[PDB]
Parts: C-alpha cells; sequence; structure tokens
C-alpha cells in the first residue's frame, strides 16, 4: 500500500473516459456526414 | 485489490456511451436511407404522370 496505487491508477482512468467521448463523437461524425453525401447521390441521381 | 475497483468504475461508462453513440449512428445511417429511398418515390409517381398526361395530349392534338 503506497498512494501511488490509486494515484497513477486516476490518471488513466481519465484516458479511459477521454476515448470513450472521442471515438462516440468521430462515430457519429461519420455517419452525419454519410447522410449528406448519400442525399447529394439522391439529387444528383434524380434531377439526371 | 484497490486499483482494481477503479478500473471497474470507469469499464462500465465507456461501454454505456459508446453503445449508445453505436446507436445514434445506426439512427441517422437508417432516417438516411429511408429519406433518399422516399426522395425516389416521388420522383417515380411524377415521371408516371408526366407520360400519362403527354400521350393522352398527342392524341387528341392529332
Amino acid at each position: 500500500g503506497l498512494i501511488k496505487s490509486l494515484a497513477e491508477k486516476e490518471k488513466q482512468l481519465l484516458e479511459r473516459l477521454e476515448a470513450a467521448k472521442k471515438e462516440a463523437e468521430e462515430r457519429v461524425k461519420r455517419a452525419e456526414a454519410e447522410a449528406k453525401a448519400l442525399l447529394e447521390e439522391a439529387e444528383a441521381k434524380a434531377k439526371a | 485489490k484497490l486499483e482494481a475497483i477503479l478500473s471497474q468504475e470507469v469499464e462500465a461508462e465507456i461501454q454505456a456511451l459508446l453503445q449508445e453513440a453505436e446507436a445514434k449512428a445506426e439512427a441517422v445511417k437508417r432516417e438516411a436511407e429511408e429519406k433518399a429511398k422516399a426522395l425516389l418515390q416521388a420522383r417515380e409517381r411524377a415521371l408516371e404522370a408526366q407520360y400519362r398526361a403527354a400521350l393522352r395530349r398527342a392524341e387528341s392534338a392529332g
């Protein structure tokens, strides 16, 4: 039992959260962009 | 031990959040397919209309 266990474990718990929030937003991001580009293909196709 | 508690408060949130955001990334994408399909369903009817009208006009004209 040293304070180092929980100390240097806490500063990893924070990295695990950060990647969580990142790759949540970087996933939805893809889908929103992919929704736009799909409906452009549906306009491009539809008028032609 | 005590560091094993710490890894379990995180490991729980980081699946709750990432399961939630893979069902918004599903949901937007499901509505995006169902819209493009429907903007082409209205395009399909329109063309038909224009052809049924068109032929009747040319029959009358002649």
